[PDB]
């Protein structure tokens, strides 16, 4: 169950979606378990140890940057399904439409 | 008419700081926490005092002269801070000082060595203290 | 009225455009939040 | 006069004379050192009619495209 | 349009209470302008 | 009502004003009925705990050992059955009255003398007073520490929480009654009440005023809702050391250093 | 001047002195100085 | 015609990003069946909140109260006072001017009065520490949340000012693949009205949970007494995990209630911190709406932002949706080539938003 078609199908539910992969943004606190079992769970600080410790010119540098982001798009785009290609770009140019 | 015991002790007979930018920076750079209790040696006029008294609990002012003592006085009459200020008058290598947590000085040179000492062995020394000396020293 | 209300909006604007200037000449030629200490003793 | 007045009125209240006589809550002195106030500016004994201009200046200090129609009832 | 001189002050009630607050500092630290024998 | 005096424990009737019974005892500092009128119990300045019994007119029991140190303060829970003594040896000890005698529960060790405790009608809270100047909160069921009161210049004498548990009031040596809120343990006022130490504050039954006796000889009433003082007593010529208020409101009664036990009552 | 200055810190209470012996008296002269049995009985 | 939407859900979400996108859209059937039905007191100030900061917006509130059509006009922005009913806090109205201030035609300056925290709303420490900092990262180089006066519930009495200078064409393209290292913990323990000793306490608490970690802690004690205190008592706690390396930060908040000690505060936060950083993989679950939407809003590059599977809740699919409804817009999610852990990275190629409103 690919959860990016999940996603953008109108007529399956939120809640219809989370689950077979496996409320609103108005509380900006987001949901949490009980202290009781989150004490317990944080018993102790394992399984989060991991997350706790040129160019000559000015203007080559600019246009290194515009290179280096429009390489990165076509390798996404590359990765992506040619179906999945035109859902996100749409008709690059070059198309016969 | 207290000249009787005032006069037993002192006879009544300095470089005085000109530049506002160290005092801040004096005092910036000693952290003071709003629960410390600072002691204050060579409080002068009481320029570098009255920064120290806002931010601590309570400032114990450690003073030799006579007539500076009175400037600081009348600099912190009749104002909050008046509470919080303790005065003490008269050398204080020989007394038992009391407890405190930070310590800002600008220390007389001639009694550097002796005061560099006594914050060391202090029981429950100050945690921080900024002392102004010479180069050579 | 409104001969007051004038003086005090022309006096605001003059104001406001040499602060402007004047900050303009100077650029030719730390911390935000320190104030909200002092704000919390009251 | 006026004086002898604020004078009798604030003792009255207690606002005045020594306070270590031996042999009033401050928040309603506080209260007298207002009603005191007014009571002894005449001008703002009372004054005739159209003295003072407070209430028409007051009056004229009371005194963008689209918007919230709120059609509610 | 433009007025030539300066409107006259309306003397309103916190116009009358800046001034009151004055004087009364005035007379508090006894920081009187008067004149005095020489 | 029961006069306790060093040396000796009087009970008198309020009516004919005629002493009842006499009991010898030590140095008593702090007496208490229990549920029913027909118990006393006392806490000597020696750490004796001593229980009479008015129908037997003797002593029923003595706790030699139950503090090291004077028994400053002693209170009841509403059901009766649980006491909690406040010490000089800087403890606080609970007690179970089982068919009678009292058995040593729990002891709750503090960093200082204890003057007075104060246990809420709903036997939700338990308010301590120490000799650092600071009243110390603690959930009765629980005893987790809830708050800390600070704001006295000098020792809290005496503490009282009003019938609904939402105000505590504390009178000090620094001649202040300040009103606190236990929601969050704000000061709602301080009171510049009297001329000299403030010995006893009670609230009156059902309602928010309450009383207030010093040393300087003067009973005052006060409005716990306006902060007010409604009307002030001159009857004793000296200190006044204890106060006490009838479960009805109907009365009061203060006893002074001039020996003398007066009633108040409203008209 | 000094008298003026000898008045001011006997005005003052936050003032102490330290004598040869380093002895903490205030400006008067005299040394310069709660219970729990004294305050609640 | 209308882009029509059904119910309250994600009302500040849809009347932004219609201002954002120009599209008029349409809100009905809000609270139909309740008995007290239509719009609540506080979305009507939004809504009034809204039109303040621009112009030419037309905003219609239906008979019943119970449908609202939103016609968006430019952001203009500039400097106003904003008074929010004690429904809400502050920060359910600063949050929203927080996607709308960068791409103003004047700076917002806009002071605001109420109450300034809540069991369910953005904190003054959450928008200073946890939101402005991920806006920094896109391009927003200055902004600043100044706190006047702090209100407590139920009464408030706080003020805060927002402040944005930086007004930038669109925001920058993301570009964050991997899970950001944590180099230290820092926080924010404050009370209103109270004595200090219940500030040092729920550090205490806080400090005892996250003394096994490796790392440094360092929680402010924000005493907050007198005047600009406020006219309630209140304490909370906000901690806040940072990474220096790259500028990124997780955080959680919460505050105190009658009857709460202290101490079990300063461990909620804590433990519910620990339980967000191991739910997050670049930003956290609070932070994520305002992450995508900005990347939405980029320049037509393809951006990449590493999200976490427990981020893709319920929330996040809702909001993906009302983006596509109102941008057109897909989010494409792929396996990370990892095996540690199951993250997905989140392409998004922006509209080519640009802030046509500032005069050049």
């Amino acid at each position: 169950w690919n959860i990016g078609k999940l996603i953008y199908m109108d007529n399956i539910s939120p809640e219809e979606c989370i689950r077979r992969w496996r409320v609103d943004l108005e509380k900006f606190v987001p949901y949490f378990d009980t202290f009781e079992k989150l004490a317990k769970k944080w018993k102790s600080v394992d399984a989060i140890k991991e997350r706790f410790l040129e160019y000559d010119t000015w203007y080559e540098l600019q246009k290194a940057k515009i290179s280096k982001q429009l390489e990165i798009n076509n390798i996404e785009y590359q990765e992506m399904t040619p179906e999945q290609r035109q859902r996100i770009e749409g008709f690059k140019a070059g198309s016969y439409v | 008419s207290a000249e009787k015991h005032l006069s037993s002790v002192f006879k009544f007979n300095q470089h005085i700081l000109k530049n506002p930018l160290v005092a801040q920076g004096i005092v910036d750079k000693a952290q003071i926490r709003p629960s410390d209790v600072v002691l204050e040696v060579g409080p002068g006029t009481g320029n570098l005092t009255v920064r120290i008294l806002e931010q601590a609990k309570n400032v114990v002012a450690v003073e030799m002269d006579p007539r500076m003592a009175a400037e600081l006085t009348k600099r912190v009459r009749g104002t909050p801070v008046e509470k919080k200020l303790e005065i003490m008058l008269g050398d204080f290598m020989k007394t038992e000082l009391p407890y405190f947590d930070i310590c800002i000085s600008n220390t007389p040179y001639q009694i550097s060595s002796p005061l560099v000492f006594k914050l060391i062995n202090q029981p429950r020394p100050p945690r921080v203290s900024i002392l102004m000396f010479q180069r050579e020293f | 009225f409104e001969a007051r209300q004038r003086i005090e909006e022309k006096n605001k604007e003059s104001s406001d455009y040499h602060a402007k200037m004047a900050h303009i000449v100077n650029t030719i030629n730390k911390n935000k939040y320190e104030r909200e200490r002092k704000l919390r003793g009251g | 006069s006026q004086l002898k007045n604020l004078k009798a009125a604030l003792k009255a209240r207690g606002l005045t004379g020594q306070t270590n006589v031996k042999s009033y809550d401050r928040e309603e002195k506080k209260k007298a050192i207002a009603e005191i106030r007014e009571e002894f500016n005449p001008f703002e004994a009372v004054g005739k009619p159209g003295i003072s201009k407070q209430i028409g200046e007051e009056q004229r200090k009371r005194a963008k495209r689209g918007g919230v129609i709120d059609k509610r009832f | 349009f433009d007025r030539t001189a300066k409107p006259v002050p309306v003397i309103t009630s916190e116009v009358t209470e800046s001034l009151e607050d004055m004087i009364r500092r005035r007379i508090q630290d006894s920081n009187f302008d008067d004149l005095q024998r020489r | 009502l029961a006069t306790a005096s060093n040396g000796s424990l009087k009970i008198w009737n309020i009516k004919t004003h005629k002493c009842i019974r006499t009991f010898e005892c030590g140095y008593a500092l702090t007496c208490k009925f229990l549920p029913g009128g027909l118990l006393v119990i006392l806490g000597t300045r020696n750490g004796e705990l001593q229980l009479f019994d008015l129908a037997s007119s003797s002593l029923l029991d003595t706790i030699e050992d139950a503090h090291d140190a004077a028994i400053w303060s002693l209170d009841l829970t509403s059901d009766g059955k649980r006491l909690v003594t406040g010490s000089a040896d800087k403890t606080v000890k609970f007690w179970d009255f089982k068919v009678l005698k009292l058995h040593h529960d729990t002891t709750l060790e503090l960093t200082d003398d204890i003057l007075c405790v104060r246990v809420s009608p709903d036997d939700r809270y338990l308010a301590i007073s120490l000799l650092d100047n600071t009243v110390k909160v603690f959930f009765l069921d629980s005893m987790k520490f809830y708050l800390s009161l600070y704001g006295h210049k000098l020792p809290v004498l005496s503490i009282d929480i009003s019938f609904d548990s939402k105000m505590i009031i504390t009178s000090s040596a620094d001649k202040n009654i300040k009103i606190w809120g236990l929601d969050f343990g704000d000061c709602h006022k301080s009171l510049f009440a009297h001329q000299d130490s403030i010995m006893n504050v009670k609230f009156l039954p059902q309602s928010h005023n309450f009383f207030s006796c010093s040393k300087d000889a003067v009973v005052k009433y006060w409005d716990g809702e306006k902060f007010e003082c409604i009307q002030k007593l001159y009857a004793h010529q000296s200190e006044v050391w204890a106060l006490a208020v009838a479960t009805d409101g109907g009365f009061v009664v203060s006893s002074s250093h001039d020996h003398s036990i007066r009633i108040w009552e409203e008209t | 001047k000094r008298n003026d200055v000898v008045d001011t810190l006997s005005k003052a209470k936050n003032i102490t002195v330290i004598n040869q012996k380093g002895e903490k008296k205030d400006v008067s002269g005299k040394t310069k100085k709660p219970d729990s049995t004294n305050i609640k009985l | 015609k209308y882009t029509t939407f059904q119910g309250s859900q994600n009302f500040r979400l849809r009347i932004v990003l219609a201002t954002l996108s120009g599209k008029p859209i349409k809100i009905e059937k809000i609270r139909s069946g309740d008995l007290n039905p239509g719009l609540k007191d506080y979305e009507v100030s939004f809504l009034r909140l809204i039109e303040s900061v621009t112009n030419g917006s037309v905003i219609e509130i239906s008979y019943t109260g119970t449908t609202v059509i939103y016609r968006p006009g430019i952001i203009v922005g500039g400097a106003s006072t904003h008074i929010c009913p004690s429904s809400k806090p502050v920060g359910y109205f600063v949050e929203p001017m927080l996607y709308l201030a960068p791409f103003s035609k004047k700076k917002f300056s806009i002071l605001f009065k109420g109450i300034t925290a809540s069991h369910n709303d953005a904190g003054i420490e959450a928008i200073k520490w946890g939101l402005m900092p991920v806006m920094e990262k896109f391009g927003v180089r200055e902004c600043a949340l100044h706190t006047l006066k702090r209100g407590s519930p139920p009464l408030g009495g706080g003020e805060v000012h927002l402040v944005v200078d930086s007004l930038i064409a669109q925001p920058i393209t993301m570009h964050e693949i991997d899970r950001p290292i944590i180099s230290s913990i820092t926080g924010v323990a404050y009370s209103t009205r109270v004595s200090p000793s219940l500030v040092n306490r729920m550090i205490d608490g806080a400090k005892k949970v996250l003394k096994n970690l490796q790392c440094e802690v360092n929680i402010t004690a924000d005493v907050w007494r007198g005047e600009n205190s406020g006219k309630s008592p209140g304490w909370g706690i906000t901690l806040v995990a940072q990474s220096k390396q790259k500028g990124w930060s997780y955080f959680a908040e919460d505050i105190g209630d009658a009857g709460s000690i202290p101490e079990e505060l300063g461990e909620k936060v804590a433990c519910q911190l620990l339980e967000e950083i191991s739910k997050s993989a670049a930003v956290g679950r609070n932070q994520l709406p305002l992450a995508i939407v900005y990347m939405v809003i980029g320049k037509e590059d393809i951006g990449r932002l590493r999200i976490n599977k427990e981020q893709i809740d319920e929330r996040f699919i809702i909001l993906l949706r009302d983006i596509k409804k109102i941008f057109n817009t897909e989010v494409f999610l792929k396996p990370v080539d990892e095996a540690d852990n199951e993250d997905m990275i989140a392409t998004i190629k922006g509209i080519g938003f640009t802030n046509t409103s500032k005069k050049i």
